[PDB]
RNA sequence: GGUUGCGGCCAUAUCUACCAGAAAGCACCGUUUCCCGUCCGAUCAACUGUAGUUAAGCUGGUAAGAGCCUGACCGAGUAGUGUAGUGGGUGACCAUACGCGAAACUCAGGUGCUGCAAUCU
RNA sequence: GAGAACAGAAAUCUCCAGUAGAACAAAAGGGUAAAAGCCCCCUUGAUUUUGAUUUUCAGUGUGAAUACAAACCAUGAAAGU
RNA sequence: AAGCUCGUAUCAGUUUUAUGAGGUAAAGCGAAUGAUUAGAGGUUCCGGGGUCGAAAUGACCUUGACCUAUUCUCAAACUUUAAAUAUGUAAGAAGUCCUUGUUACUUAAUUGAACGUGGACAUUUGAAUGAAGAGCUUUUAGUGGGCCAUUUUUGGUAAGC
C-alpha cells in the first residue's frame, strides 16, 4: 500500500557506487589522499589506515593502483601478547602499541630499521622524526582514519604517535592529542605520559577499588584472575615496547587446517542456488494445485 | 473548515471567548 | 521467538508552544528545569500567519527531551494525573504516542505566582532495542521489517505494563 | 541583441549523462601522463576548473606539459586559409588516452616479433596491411537445403 | 568456500515481501573517574570484552515480483536519410536507381564479478 | 502520511516515507547529497613579483577566465585547498 | 610580378582500417516536465450538498476532488533512445628494442623524468590512389552595393519579397 515505490521512480534511481551503499568509505576523503602531484609520475602515496572494531585494532599501509589497493604491511592488535599483553585491546595505550608495531614492522621490512631509530627515552613530547643528514630522507605516510570523528584525545591519535615514535616521518601537529591545553594552546608532556602508559587506568583502579568491590570484580576480571596489580601496570607496557623494539618480524599464524578444508565445510555448509528447470516445474506445480482447483 | 469543527457549549464558551475587560 | 526484542522507553519529549515571545516565554523556560533537572532549548517560528500574531524567528516554543529511569518516572508522574487512562487515537501508527494536560503546578511545582500557570505536551518515543543501526556514522542501516513497533504492541505492552485501560476505540 | 558567452549554446553539450551525476570515479585521476601521448578531450560538466572551450570538445591532440593537478596539449585549429597550434591547460578530469596508439603499438611490437621469427627461417615476412579483397571463387551444394522459391505479395491495407 | 580491513568496475550490485544462517569475524550489546560533546554518554568521547543475544544489522535463498543487464532473420530492411534524372502529380507530396540505416514493440536468457592482506572448522 | 492542551486549512514537538521534485544574491541553462545545499569555528589568497595560455580576433587592445613559477600567508590532524 | 632553397619529398577539398566526439531527422508519453479526451475501481475522522435521520468517527444518492489500473493525442525554447550526411586523431627512421651516461628536478631508495652515449633492426620501412615538382620570402594593383538555381530553413497569405 504505502511502502510502493512506484516503476518509474524504480528506474531512475542512481546508486550511489558500493562503498556509499554500504555506509563504509568516504570517496571525497579518497579523493584529497589517493591523488598524486602528476609531475611525479607513479611514486605511490601511502596511507596509514586506521580502524576501530569492537574488541580489536586494525592498522595498515597502503597503495592504490587502478585493479585495486595493495598493502606493504598490517598490524592488527590481536597478537599483542605475542609482546606481553592481555588485556585492553583496544585502550588509547594498545593504539600506541599498535602504531609501534607497524612503524617498526615497516622499516626493518624495508631495510631502513638500522637508521631513523625513532624515539626510546619517551617522554610524551611533541616532536617529528627529523630527517636524518645526507641519508635517504626518511618514510612519509599519512594518516587515513576513514569515518572516524575528529576529537581531542582520540584513541585513532595514539596511533599517529605509535608510528612517529616508531620513526615514520607523519606529518601532523599537536593540538589532538589528549592534554593539550584548550583555554591555552601547550601541552602536558607528563599527562601525556600518563595515557602512553596505562594512566588512565592505572589510576582508575584506584577509586573504584577502593570505592566499589562488586564492579571492580565484574569488569577488570581477567586482571584479577591473571594476579595484575594496578602500579604494575605501566611494567608490562615499557617491556612491551622493547619486545617490539626487538622483534616486529610478523610470525603468521599456521591455521591447523587447510584453505581446501575450510572451503570443503562452508561449501557443504552452505544453502545453493535452485536452477531454471527446477523453477519452470514449481510455477508449473504451483498452478496444478493452487490454480488447478486444488 | 468542518461543519461543526469548534462548536462549543453556551456554558462553555463564556469563559472561552470574551476577549474584553 | 523473543529472546530481547523487548520494547524500552527512547524519549520522553516535553513541549510548550506558548504564542509569544518575551517575559512569558522566558516563565515558560523557567517551568521546565526544574521538572527536568536539565536546561531547555528554545524554537524560533519559520514563518509569519499574522493572524497567530508571529514573524519569522520570534522564537515562540520551548521543549525538551529525557531519557532513562528520570524520563519514565516522570511518565509515571504524569500518567497518575492522566489516571492511566488513554484514548487509542492518541496513539501514533508507528507505535511512538503522547498526550497533553493543563495546569502543570498539579504536579511538582506547588504554585509560585511569578511563574504562572501552564499547560503541556508529552509525548513518548517508543522502540525495541539494537536501534542505533539506524544512528551511528559508519555502516549506517535501517531496521528489519518484522522488527519495528506497532499499533498492536505498544497498546498491548501499555496494557501489561502500568495495568492500564484504552478507551472506547 | 545578439549574444555570445564563453559558454553559449552548450545546453546539451555539457549535460552530464543519464544515471551518471555525482561524484568520478578514482580511476581518471590514477592514470598517468607522459609527454607525447595522444589524449582526447571530453568535457566534464562536474569540474567547472580548468575546462576546455566548446570548440575544442571532442578534440584530439598530444601533450606537451605537465603540472601539479593539470596537463598542457596542442590542438592545431583551422582559422582562416591556415592552421594555427594552440595550448590548452586541461585538468586531467577532461582527458583520456586515445587507445588508437594503444592498438598502434600492440600492432608494432607483433609486426617486429613476425619479422624477426620470419627471419629466422628467411622467408619474406611481408608486413603490409591488404584492404577486403573481392571474395574468393566457391561451390555451394544443395544437400538438404533445396533451392526455396520465392515472389512478390500482393496487396492488403493490414488495418 | 565463509568473514574482516582496504578497494576497482559502478544496479546482473537497487527496491518490495518472505525464509535460513556452523565456526570465526562482524554486530547489537555493559559502564561514566579521566580526555571529550551534547537540551539529553541517543550521535560523538573514554573503559571493560566482563553481564547477554543472533532478535535486528550483514550474508545467502525464495518470487510466472518491479527494476536492471544481455541477445535475437520479433518488429524492419519499415521509419529516416547521402547521391540522380527533361521521373509521376496542378499541388500537397510519391514512387524509382546506387547506398547507409533507427527507436518503440515482441520473444528468450541473466540477477554481481574481481585485486591486495589477515583469519575461520 | 500518522500522532501531541488550548491549536483550527497554517504556530511547536515526534516518527515513517522521501534521486532532489528544495536551496545555492539576481534572468535562463548547466552542476551539486557524509555537498557546491543548512548550521557552527578560525581567518583575510578579494595579497606580492612580473610572465605563459584560452575566448571575441587582424590571431591587436579591452573585458573575463585557465595552468604554472618565485614569497608571504589562512585553514585542517593531514593529504590538500 | 619578382624570384629564392632544394629535386620525389614533413604532400592531397579522396577512400579504407582503427579509434573519438555530436543530440538534428526519426521515435516516446501504460518513462521525468508540460498539455490533453473517456469511461473503470477505490478513498473522505476531510469537499459541496441533498435523502433517511435530534446528532454520532450513523446509513443512501449526488457532485466534485484525491488515489489505483487502463485509454485517445502532442512539444523550437520536453525527453529515455538515437540515425544517414558532415567532423577530430593515427596508419613508423623525427620509429622500435637493448645497454648505460648526465641532473641543482623528483623518489624511502639509482626510484623516476628529460636528454643523451653505445649497439641491434631497411625496401614489404608498415593501408588505398594521385602527385602536373616540393618548400619559402617579399611587394603591389583591383575588390569590400551582388544576383540566380537545387537542397535545408526563418517572418509573412504571398510576391519576380
Ligand atoms: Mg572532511
Ligand atoms: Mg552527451
Ligand atoms: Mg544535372
Ligand atoms: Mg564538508
Ligand atoms: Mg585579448
Ligand atoms: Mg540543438
Ligand atoms: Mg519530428
Ligand atoms: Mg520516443
Ligand atoms: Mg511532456
Ligand atoms: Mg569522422
Ligand atoms: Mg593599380
Ligand atoms: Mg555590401
Amino acid at each position: 500500500q504505502k511502502d510502493a515505490k512506484s516503476s518509474a521512480y524504480s528506474s531512475r534511481f542512481q546508486t550511489p557506487f558500493r562503498r556509499r551503499r554500504e555506509g563504509k568509505t568516504d570517496y571525497y576523503q579518497r579523493k584529497r589522499l589517493v591523488t598524486q602531484h602528476k609531475a611525479k609520475y607513479n611514486t605511490p602515496k601511502y596511507r596509514l589506515v586506521v580502524r576501530f572494531t569492537n574488541k580489536d585494532i586494525i592498522c595498515q599501509i597502503i597503495s592504490s593502483t587502478i585493479t585495486g589497493d595493495v598493502v606493504l604491511a598490517a598490524a592488527y592488535s590481536h597478537e599483542l601478547p605475542r609482546y606481553g599483553i592481555t588485556h585492553g585491546l583496544t585502550n588509547w595505550a594498545a593504539a600506541y602499541a599498535t602504531g609501534l608495531l607497524i612503524a617498526r614492522r615497516t622499516l626493518q621490512k624495508l631495510g631502513l630499521d638500522e637508521t631513523y631509530k625513532g624515539v626510546e627515552e619517551v617522554e610524551g613530547e611533541y616532536e617529528l622524526t627529523e630527517a636524518v643528514e645526507d641519508g635517504p630522507r626518511p618514510f612519509k605516510v599519512f594518516l587515513d582514519i576513514g569515518l572516524q570523528r575528529t576529537t581531542t584525545g582520540a584513541r585513532v591519535f595514539g596511533a599517529l604517535k605509535g608510528a612517529s615514535d616508531g620513526g615514520l616521518y607523519v606529518p601532523h601537529s599537536e593540538n589532538r592529542f589528549p592534554g593539550w591545553d584548550f583555554e591555552t594552546e601547550e601541552i602536558d608532556p607528563e599527562l601525556l605520559r600518563s595515557y602512553i602508559f596505562g594512566g588512565h587506568v592505572s589510576q582508575y583502579m584506584e577509586e573504584l577499588a577502593d570505592d566499589d568491590e562488586e564492579r571492580f570484580s565484574e569488569l577488570f576480571k581477567g586482571y584479577l584472575a591473571d594476579d595484575i596489580d594496578a602500579d604494575s601496570l605501566e611494567d608490562i607496557y615499557t617491556s612491551a615496547h622493547e619486545a617490539i623494539r626487538a622483534d616486529p618480524a610478523f610470525k603468521p599464524t599456521e591455521k591447523k587446517f587447510t584453505k581446501e578444508q575450510y572451503a570443503a565445510e562452508s561449501k557443504k555448509y552452505r544453502q545453493t542456488k535452485l536452477s531454471k528447470e527446477e523453477r519452470a516445474a514449481r510455477v508449473a506445480a504451483k498452478i496444478a494445485a493452487l490454480a488447478g482447483q486444488q | 473548515a468542518r461543519k461543526n469543527r469548534p462548536r462549543p457549549s453556551g456554558n462553555e464558551g463564556a469563559i472561552r471567548d470574551k476577549t474584553a475587560g | 521467538q523473543n529472546p530481547m526484542r523487548d520494547l524500552k522507553i527512547e524519549k520522553l519529549v516535553l513541549n510548550i508552544s506558548v504564542g509569544e515571545s518575551g517575559d512569558r516565554l522566558t516563565r515558560a523556560s523557567k517551568v521546565l528545569e526544574q521538572l527536568s533537572g536539565q536546561t531547555p532549548v528554545q524554537s524560533k517560528a519559520r514563518y509569519t500567519v499574522r493572524t497567530f500574531g508571529i514573524r519569522r524567528n520570534e522564537k515562540i516554543a520551548v521543549h525538551v527531551t529525557v531519557r532513562g529511569p528520570k524520563a519514565e518516572e516522570i511518565l509515571e508522574r504524569g500518567l497518575k494525573v492522566k489516571e492511566y487512562q488513554l484514548r487509542d487515537r492518541n496513539f501514533s501508527a508507528t507505535g511512538n504516542f503522547g498526550f497533553g494536560i493543563d495546569e502543570h503546578i498539579d504536579l511538582g511545582i506547588k504554585y509560585d505566582p511569578s511563574i504562572g500557570i501552564f499547560g503541556m505536551d508529552f509525548y513518548v518515543v517508543m522502540n525495541r532495542p539494537g536501534a542505533r543501526v539506524t544512528r551511528r556514522k559508519r555502516c549506517k542501516g535501517t531496521v528489519g521489517n518484522s522488527h519495528k513497533t506497532t499499533k498492536e504492541d505498544t497498546v498491548s505492552w501499555f496494557k501489561q505494563k502500568y495495568d492500564a485501560d484504552v478507551l472506547d476505540k | 541583441g545578439k549574444s555570445h558567452g564563453y559558454r553559449s549554446r552548450t545546453r546539451y553539450m555539457f549535460q552530464r549523462d543519464f544515471r551518471k551525476h555525482g561524484a568520478v570515479h578514482l580511476s581518471t585521476y590514477l592514470k598517468v601522463y607522459k609527454v607525447g601521448d595522444i589524449v582526447d578531450i571530453k568535457a566534464n560538466g562536474s569540474i567547472q576548473k580548468g575546462m576546455p572551450h566548446k570548440f575544442y570538445q571532442g578534440k584530439t591532440g598530444v601533450v606537451y606539459n605537465v603540472t601539479k593537478s593539470s596537463v598542457g596539449v596542442i590542438i592545431n585549429k583551422m582559422v582562416g586559409n591556415r592552421y594555427l597550434e594552440k595550448r590548452l591547460n586541461l585538468r586531467v578530469e577532461h582527458i583520456k588516452h586515445s587507445k588508437c596508439r594503444q592498438e598502434f603499438l600492440e600492432r608494432v611490437k607483433a609486426n617486429a616479433a613476425k619479422r624477426a621469427e620470419a627471419k629466422a627461417q628467411g622467408v619474406a615476412v611481408q608486413l603490409k596491411r591488404q584492404p577486403a579483397q573481392p571474395r574468393e571463387s566457391r561451390i555451394v551444394s544443395t544437400e538438404g537445403n533445396v533451392p526455396q522459391t520465392l515472389a512478390p505479395v500482393p496487396y492488403e491495407t493490414f488495418i
